[PDB]
């Protein structure tokens, strides 16, 4: 009397997250045909690691993990395992300790709109907008950063206000947050040169422990902890206390986006996770 | 400031010998790690960045490797012209620091000095000095005596001596000592001698010339 | 294919300013490139004093801060080094070197394409010329006789010596030079050449001293 799983009617839904935003969902206490969900899904390629798939057929499981996120085409690659490409480095670890499997598949074109959404909370908070791309493009990070809860980009107007060369923007930076660090210096044609942190900027960083941002790989479980920010374009120049520290769009790096589309079709991943064979019941009845 | 500290300070090997020196940093710097090579009279040369990629052109001999504070240099297989003091080097941080180099030296056999003496010019004859000129050449290990007798006069002050790094093809010495006298000095006394005492020689060596001999 | 050269005045009087200026060829200083300066006192290790760029952004080794200064400048394709108030604990090799990014998500900056040096010596004393004197190979000693230069009386360092124009180098050793009880330097440069070619072959060192604008050819016969 336990309900079917309706893998199938997940995985092609229509509104399919990118690697940046990848979506999982648990499957438990239910019944499900991988024979069937190979046929329903348009597979291209189902392969496990850590696991004989062969096993699959007439077990149960406690759950049945799945995360799912459409392929930028010239990333495909990234996905192999332990590649140290972009997908996996900054957007999706496939963790190759647990029992999983490894789901291609694809989905018409024409009915695919791919939901492109940044999950950092600290990227938001400075400006961050909603994507503006074509439908059927897919983003994924390049470099993520992660940030403490005090961090602002933006530096302090009254320490902008005494730079007579190379000055900041500046804005003010939400209570509890700390100013961008900044210290005037000294070269050979002026004395008052302010230089702040995370120059040249956060990716190429000539400081990396004195730049508040701090290159993250994400771990397993784990989305993008952030776009880096160019500090040199959060607030604005003579920025006082009365503008709120915001990042202009180009501020933030390391991102890119690729269609998902070849031959009419959007390519997409998902991993599978099984745990705990032989307990649990999230079964297949596939030998029934 | 990160300190770069390095093991050990210095060490003597074989040529074909494997050499590893390791480098620790008082806090973790990731793969910010770089190696640089000094050779005698040179500038520092890169051979490893980012802990262990491999500088284009630089002998596959050397290998970096390590993550976090300790790094470790191997050279794979030690020839003559590695002789060098290398450092390791961080970028995590500023200041950028260095730690404070290993000297690497190497044993080989024992090879007597050529000796050989030069009398003064006689064109700084005419400015009022004459230097004397004593060069052992080509020699290990480095551990030599030049004595300076002057008609058998057994000289202690009067002299300097220089010696080379060890030579980047045959791993030896050389030594160049100078005798410093006035001219009116140098032209009243006939025998110039320096006795040269080093255990490649089967006997001290004594190298001489007579003024004005000819 | 970078190469970077150094150039300024060697001799700086005690709280004097230090000026060098180092020139890139082979690639443009308008890069992701820093420039640095590094510095090595006699019988020392390394010792970076600051980095720069050519947006203006730089780092100063921090106890230097009250009296350094860099410049990058984009039209000549040079970077350039200010301290002030020398005093002789400044003394030393000066070297300036690329410091560039490595291509790995990390982005390691690293030191490359390091300039030969330039030997700044802290001094009130006056420069001064060598004067070079043959070192006569034996009227002789077995297949092998030796001859060379000795160059006398300098200040400050550095010297160099080559050995015929350059052409010659095997079996050329120069000398660590030593600091006479005058306060000048004296280094002598040898070289082992078949005996049997005494005869036939020219052998002249040419010494160059730039401090004082010296430059000797002394040939050395038997
Ligand atoms: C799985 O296949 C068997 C055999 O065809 C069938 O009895 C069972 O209902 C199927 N379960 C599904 C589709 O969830
Ligand atoms: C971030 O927080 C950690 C403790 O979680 C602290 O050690 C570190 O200094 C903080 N960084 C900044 C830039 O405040």
């Amino acid at each position: 009397d336990l309900p079917d799983c309706d893998i199938d009617k997940w995985l092609n839904n229509f509104n399919v997250p990118s690697p940046l935003n990848w979506e999982r969902k648990i499957f438990s206490n239910c019944n499900f045909n991988l024979s069937t969900l190979l046929r329903l899904v348009h597979t291209d390629s189902f392969s496990c690691n850590n696991f004989d798939e062969s096993k699959i057929y007439g077990s149960c499981f406690k759950s049945i993990v799945l995360d799912k996120f459409a392929i930028p085409n010239s990333r495909r690659s990234d996905l192999q395992l332990g590649s140290s490409g972009f997908l996996q480095s900054s957007n999706y670890k496939i963790d190759t300790t647990s029992s999983s499997c490894q789901l291609y598949y694809s989905l018409p074109a024409i009915n695919v709109t791919i939901n492109n959404y940044n999950p950092s909370s600290w990227n938001r908070r400075y400006g961050f907008n909603n994507f503006n791309l074509s439908s059927h493009s897919v983003v994924y990070s390049r470099y993520c950063f992660s940030v403490n809860n005090t961090f602002c980009p933006c530096a302090k107007p009254s320490f902008a206000s005494s730079c007579k060369s190379h000055k900041p923007p500046s804005a003010s930076c939400p209570i509890g947050t700390n100013y961008r660090s900044c210290e005037s210096t000294t070269v050979l044609d002026h004395t008052d040169w302010c230089r702040c942190s995370c120059l040249p900027d956060p990716i190429t960083a000539y400081d990396p422990r004195s730049c508040s941002q701090k290159k993250s790989l994400v771990g397993v479980g784990e989305h993008c902890a952030g776009f880096g920010v160019d500090e040199e374009k959060c607030g604005v120049l003579d920025g006082s206390y009365n503008v709120s520290c915001l990042c202009s769009t180009d501020a933030f790096l390391g991102w890119s986006y690729d269609t998902c589309v070849s031959n009419n079709r959007c390519n997409i991943f998902s991993n599978f996770i099984l745990n705990g064979i032989n307990s649990g019941t999230t079964c297949s009845n596939d030998l029934s | 400031d990160i300190q770069m500290t390095q093991s050990p300070s210095s060490l003597s090997a074989s040529v074909g010998d494997r050499v590893t020196i390791t480098c620790r940093a008082s806090q973790s710097i990731s793969s910010y790690l770089n190696w640089y090579q000094q050779k005698p009279g040179k500038a520092p040369k890169l051979l490893i960045y980012a802990a262990s990629s491999l500088q284009s052109g630089v002998p596959s001999r050397f290998s970096g490797s390590g993550s976090g504070t300790d790094f470790t240099l191997t050279i794979s297989s030690l020839q003559p012209e590695d002789f060098a003091t290398y450092y390791c080097q961080q970028s995590y941080s500023t200041p950028r620091t260095f730690g404070q180099g290993t000297k690497v030296e190497i044993k080989r056999t024992v090879a007597a000095p050529s000796v050989f003496i030069f009398p003064p010019s006689d064109e700084q004859l005419k400015s009022g000095t004459a230097s004397v000129v004593c060069l052992l050449n080509n020699f290990y290990p480095r551990e030599a005596k030049v004595q300076w007798k002057v008609d058998n006069a057994l000289q202690s002050g009067n002299s300097q001596e220089s010696v080379t790094e060890q030579d980047s093809k045959d791993s030896t010495y050389s030594l160049s000592s100078t005798l410093t006298l006035s001219k009116a000095d140098y032209e009243k006394h006939k025998v110039y001698a320096c006795e040269v005492t080093h255990q490649g020689l089967s006997s001290p060596v004594t190298k001489s010339f007579n003024r004005g001999e000819c | 294919q970078v190469q970077l050269q150094e150039s300024g005045p060697g001799l700086v009087k005690p709280s004097g300013t230090l000026s060098l200026t180092c020139a890139v060829s082979g690639g443009s200083i308008s890069s992701s490139n820093w420039w640095s300066w590094v510095r090595q006192p006699p019988g020392k290790g390394l010792e970076w004093i600051g980095s720069m760029h050519y947006s203006g952004s730089s780092h100063y080794k921090p106890s230097l801060k009250s009296r350094i200064a860099m410049s990058v400048d984009t039209s000549k394709n040079q970077f350039s080094l200010n301290l002030n108030s020398v005093t002789a604990a400044d003394t030393a090799v000066y070297y300036c070197a690329r410091e560039g990014g490595s291509s790995g998500y990390d982005y390691v900056y690293y030191f490359d394409d390091w300039g030969q040096g330039t030997t700044v010596t802290v001094s009130s004393a006056s420069t001064k010329g060598p004067s070079v004197f043959p070192l006569a190979p034996s009227s002789k000693s077995g297949g092998t006789a030796a001859l060379g230069c000795l160059v006398k009386d300098y200040f400050p360092e550095p010297v160099t010596v080559s050995w015929n124009s350059g052409a010659l180098t095997s079996g050329v050793h120069t000398f660590p030079a030593v600091l006479q009880s005058s306060g000048l330097y004296s280094l002598s440069s040898v070289v082992t050449v078949p005996s049997s070619s005494l005869g036939t072959q020219t052998y002249i060192c040419n010494v160059n001293h730039k401090p004082s604008n010296t430059k000797v050819d002394k040939k050395v016969e038997p």
